[PDB]
């Protein structure tokens, strides 16, 4: 189970589980992801957060 | 208050009293390159506060049928005073940008714009109209430099790609009943550490108006938009004779 | 040596990038929770503003009144392997027996996934990708039938001597990777690494490759990106002679390993040309289904 | 030696099948990852970004395909008028085609969760009025008049130093999922109805413009989910691209 | 050779032999030879309900 | 009897593949190995040995072969006159292709790494000098004179008893790594130029020889690395080798 | 690499036989079940009414 | 003159950052550089002919017939090694029979 | 896993690891060898070595 370290997600967050038979890492299949999102890194991108109970602009 | 705000840096300073926030590209901050980031062995310049300050580049006209304009980055600044002479004898370049946009009028005046930063902003040609001739964008189209250049079909963006989507890229409004003023600060947006600040452009600056410019006979039809621009955490590499172009 | 106040306390070098944001783990949506009348001034979540730039956030505890739902839907399924890692066409080579496209039993293609719409639509809703790849050779004759044929494939990375014709001494293959195998057997498929110079390929590239006046022969160089030119695929009939049966060969690409950058909007109009987004100028036609009038369906 | 015997399935190619295969080149090392900003992980992190939609849609040439993008208000005799009307279903033909959300959505047959739509008024400061905002469960026709729309889901929208609001259309089904309906018997997974008409009026002093544009901008909510991947339904090629 | 294609609801139904819908970008599919041995796949559920 | 399912890819013969094989001589003992000095375990052991650099690569006849492998200086006006230029590419075609580095750089696609190259000047005892060596970073014209030059990376070399000196090409590019440039378009990898310079003049007394060779000695340092693994470009055999 | 035999019995189609099949539609999860009065679980039981 | 490699280095010529360099060094092995197959010999059996006319043929094993495996193998005086054969058959068509 | 010790590698300093199936060590895999390299052997193969900083001949 000694193979090289070449796949395209090393040096990485997430890890995953995978299935290999070579000594290259990038042959392995494609196996399961961890879920976590960052949906305000799109969607309030804002220098000061505000609080939805009041008005936005003051 | 949030209204209210004043942007200084270097020697230059903005005040604007009809703000709505800043807006950050992406949620991350200007930054400098890190040591295990890094590929190239020579020492970077870091001129500091001789570059990183506002510069004013041009004024354009809002009129009831204008259509939109785009500006490429750091095109716009690339023989404009120490950061172009930089740019121009340095092989290397790395930096962020804070972007302001002055439109005011008064409360009788209507109408919005889309401020919006589209990195690679690739602009494609009509393709001789039937689609049959292979074409590629002009030099003056393409690279229009510090003045601009104005928008033929804004529906597709010249790249046949719908406007409508545009606001999933960092944006701001300029709608005249609430501000007059849109601000947006970009981190380095590349998948190089260091890049040609002539040959490549990192990103496309559109503005674009989506509501008409409207008032009644007797007001002021005279509406200008400015553009205001500063580069943050600027880097230069690669130090040889200065080339034109 | 800092001496003066200015360096000091100077914060030039700060290589680390703040962040205003951070991922948090969602595996199912999220849940519903009880809500109730509300009747006071001073504290609106409906009333928004959109010149900010931000999306609005008044959520259904605020404005209707509900019910708790503990919902359990997983997001599994939207994650970039499990919209990428399926198999799609990008490529055909020809094989006639007679014919001036390949006349003389051997093509060389150049290995580009802009060649197709299905995918290439997928693939450039982002600006930067980097991911693995798994290649399938799947043989046929124009009708359709399997032959007892052998067939070479060569990977030709850039740099490397293309062939000339089905006797080049290039498909001695000393180092070239290449696959041998018959239209009996079952299609050839192998694991391709990532190949760029940089970190990712990018599908849109504002720039020249090199320095120069740009006339109109000077041209063509806007949005070449040398970093995607991955090389050549060379296939062939092994034999000294004509080969007897004419193939077709098509080639599906799966991704894998895949991760994203900066998303932008998708296309709307028909595609012309390869690595350029040039459109119809006197043919736009509009995103979506039009309609007689707005206050009817 | 070790004794085998092969079963249904050999020798077959499916496309979605997750396998290993032999890897071309040995020992081959790829370049390092820099911090490149902006990484997507999921989706639904894009389908909650608000997007231009397009209610009105029924311009077609190009020198007028701009104003899709916004439909007007003016004043009136004061009598509850209608302004326009639009479906909620996200991957059906129509206005939500413009969207990144009913973009996305064309790539999943099955979807759940609730939507929100905002809409921005771009006239002058002195320009005020009121506006009813409905949206009709499904199963009812569309409404005749203000009294009867007044019946469904609505908010009353007041225009002031804040110019948008948000109506959220919640997530009303009798199934935990919807699959993709369109024209024929298949509409049993109807959305409903969003009309909007007029409160009191759109009224104005001397000196300002009498018609001003509305732009409406819509999203997802945070228990949006989509199901079952699928190749979109229109494809973006004529001949052979070349 | 035959190519057997799964087109869930919604999608664009194949019109002739030589329609743009075989590029099978997304939808699953399946490449078998007659001499081959059966082809066998699972199908999990399916229903909005 | 252990049921099994064939996966495609069955039946291939990939040439890069490691794989098992059935031995043909059962129980075979090899002759053992005794020690034999000079051992090589990687070729970057061999890509750090200085090696003579053909920068006068102009003569081709075979009477004239020999002094393609040096160029001479002798006395000038005292103008700062230029003696040579050549390129900083290694795999590329040109003068780097005499050198065991650049043959072995042609076997690899992508390069990455600084390069030194080093002069020694075999005139007379008697004799002496200045010389200005420069080198210009990617993206600039050949520079048109010595004031032009110096603005890039240079090193000043005085002859005296150390008959040598040392300039290093550093690594100063945008990408981690260089792929393999050619005519065309794909020279955006360009890695910039070398040029001599006169500094001050070549003095000589009375009494010795008014001409002086110089011969070039090109290595890469030891941050150099190669990638991707690819076929010569050049093929030595016409017909059959027999 | 590693030696296999096949035995009598390779590639036929038993139709009662359970085996192993590759998915088609991958990470794909289904509706949750609501709970449904009257389930079966065994024939016996139907055969006592 | 000595013989030996120049050894001033970037640190000691021009004024340099800190890189952190993680790039490997392991496909350049001998193991990496040899370890791909190549064309070495051909055995040629016609029906009628003067070169193998009788359906038999003699190859002597010598690795110098090829100019691409004798240029690679040929860098070094000696080598010790194992090695790993294929035969690939096929009509001059490129068919393949029943034989 | 008894087998006959018969690679062309064995008796040499540096480990390999591979697969094998058979009882002959020469059948199995090339594997992954150890990163060790002897520049000095061709690059400076002096007698008396001398310092960067100096002059090599004095
Ligand atoms: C013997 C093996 C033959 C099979 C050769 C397949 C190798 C494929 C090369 C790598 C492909 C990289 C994927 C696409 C990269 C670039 O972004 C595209 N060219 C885009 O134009
Ligand atoms: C039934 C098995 C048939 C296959 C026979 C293949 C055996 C090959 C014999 C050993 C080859 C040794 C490799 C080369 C050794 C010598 O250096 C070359 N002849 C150089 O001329």
């Amino acid at each position: 189970s000694h193979e090289n370290s070449n796949s395209a997600t090393e040096g990485s967050t997430i890890n995953y589980t995978t299935i290999n038979y070579y000594k290259d890492s990038y042959a392995a299949t494609a196996g399961k992801q961890s879920l976590k999102q960052d949906p305000d890194k799109f969607a309030n991108p804002v220098k000061d957060i505000f609080t939805e109970m009041a008005a936005p602009l003051k | 208050s949030d209204r209210v705000a004043q942007l200084t840096i270097g020697n230059s300073t903005i005040t604007t009293q009809e703000a709505a926030n800043i807006i950050v590209g992406y949620g991350e901050w200007p930054s400098y390159c890190s040591d295990s980031d890094a590929t190239a062995v020579d020492k970077p310049t870091r001129p500091d506060v001789s570059v990183n300050r506002f510069y004013t580049l041009d004024t354009k006209l809002w009129e009831k049928s204008s259509k939109g304009w785009y500006w490429k980055f750091p095109d716009v600044l690339t023989e404009t005073g120490v950061f172009g002479q930089n740019a121009q004898f340095h092989y290397l370049y790395r930096s962020g940008f804070c972007i302001h946009v002055q439109c005011n009028a008064s409360k009788f005046h209507q109408g919005a714009l889309l401020v919006a930063v589209l990195p690679e902003y690739v602009i494609g040609s009509v393709a001789g109209g039937t689609g049959t001739e292979d074409t590629h964008p002009p030099y003056k189209q393409t690279q229009p430099g510090a003045d601009g250049f104005e928008l033929q079909h804004p529906y597709v963006l010249d790249a046949g790609i719908p406007i409508s989507q545009l606001t999933v890229c960092p944006h701001q409004w300029i709608n005249l009943r609430t501000n007059n003023c849109a601000t947006i600060i970009v981190p380095y947006i590349n998948a190089l550490p260091f890049d040609s600040a002539l040959n490549h452009c990192n990103f496309g600056l559109l503005v674009v108006p989506i509501s008409p410019l409207d008032y009644d006979q007797g007001a002021t039809p005279v509406i200008p938009i400015t553009i205001t621009l500063a580069p943050m955490c600027s880097e230069f590499a690669g130090l040889r004779q200065a080339v034109t172009q | 040596g800092d001496r003066v106040a200015d360096v000091i306390e100077s914060s030039i070098g700060d290589s680390v990038s703040r962040a205003l944001t951070r991922a948090l783990p969602a595996p199912t949506g999220q849940d519903t929770q009880v809500s109730s009348h509300r009747l006071d001034t001073g504290k609106v979540p409906a009333l928004q503003a959109a010149e900010i730039g931000a999306s609005s956030n008044a959520s259904d505890e605020s404005m209707i009144e509900t019910r708790c739902v503990l919902n359990s839907h997983s997001t599994a399924e939207t994650t970039l392997d499990s919209f990428f890692s399926r198999a799609g066409l990008v490529g055909e080579i020809d094989l006639p027996l007679e014919g001036t496209t390949n006349p003389n039993g051997y093509a060389n293609w150049d290995i580009d996934i802009t060649g197709y719409a299905q995918m290439r639509r997928k693939v450039e809703l982002f600006t930067y990708m980097r991911f693995d790849a798994e290649f399938t050779f799947v043989a046929c004759t124009p009708t359709g039938q399997v032959v007892p044929q052998l067939l070479q494939y060569m990977f030709v990375p850039p740099g490397a001597p293309e062939p000339d014709s089905r006797e080049s001494l290039a498909w001695q293959t000393a180092t070239n990777p290449s696959v041998f195998v018959k239209l009996s057997d079952p299609p050839a498929q192998v694991s391709v690494p990532f190949m760029s110079p940089a970190s990712a390929y990018q599908w849109f590239y504002d720039g020249y490759p090199t320095f120069g006046e740009h006339k109109q022969e000077k041209d063509l160089e806007y949005g070449a990106c040398p970093n995607n030119m991955m090389g050549t695929f060379s296939v062939r009939t092994v034999g000294t002679s004509k080969s007897k049966y004419p193939l077709v060969i098509r080639i599906y690409m799966r991704m894998k390993h895949v991760r994203a950058w900066i998303p932008r909007p998708m296309r709307n109009q028909n595609y012309l040309f390869k690595a350029n987004p040039n459109y119809a100028g006197n043919f736009i036609k509009p995103t979506g289904a039009s309609r007689t009038a707005i206050t009817t369906l | 030696g070790f004794p085998t015997e092969l079963k249904p399935g050999t020798n077959q190619f499916l496309t979605t099948d997750d396998g290993v295969s032999a890897p071309i080149l040995p020992n081959f090392h790829p370049t390092p990852c820099i911090h490149i900003p902006g990484e997507v992980r999921n989706l639904l992190e894009l389908c909650q970004v608000e997007t231009i939609l397009e209610v009105n849609n029924v311009p077609t040439n190009a020198t007028s395909l701009m104003e899709r993008l916004r439909f007007p208000v003016s004043a009136q005799a004061g009598k509850g008028e209608l302004c326009a009307v639009f479906r909620a279903d996200p991957g059906r033909s129509g206005p939500w085609q413009s969207t990144l959300l009913g973009q996305l959505c064309g790539y999943y047959t099955q979807w759940s969760g609730s939507l929100e739509v905002t809409f921005m008024f771009t006239g002058s400061f002195m320009a005020t009025g009121k506006m009813l905002i409905a949206y009709t469960p499904p199963g009812g026709p569309l409404p005749k008049d203000r009294a009867t729309a007044m019946l469904g889901t609505h908010v009353i929208w007041d225009f002031g130093l804040q110019s948008s609001v948000t109506l959220v259309i919640p997530w009303i089904s009798n199934t935990h999922y919807r699959a993709h309906a369109r024209d024929g018997v298949f509409d049993y997974y109807t959305t409903g109805l969003v009309s909007i008409w007029y409160q009191t009026n759109y009224v104005v002093p001397i000196g300002a413009p009498n018609t001003a544009y509305i732009i409406a901008l819509a999203a997802a909510q945070k228990n949006f989910t989509m199901k079952l991947c699928k190749d979109a339904s229109d494809i973006l090629q004529t001949g052979t691209i070349q």
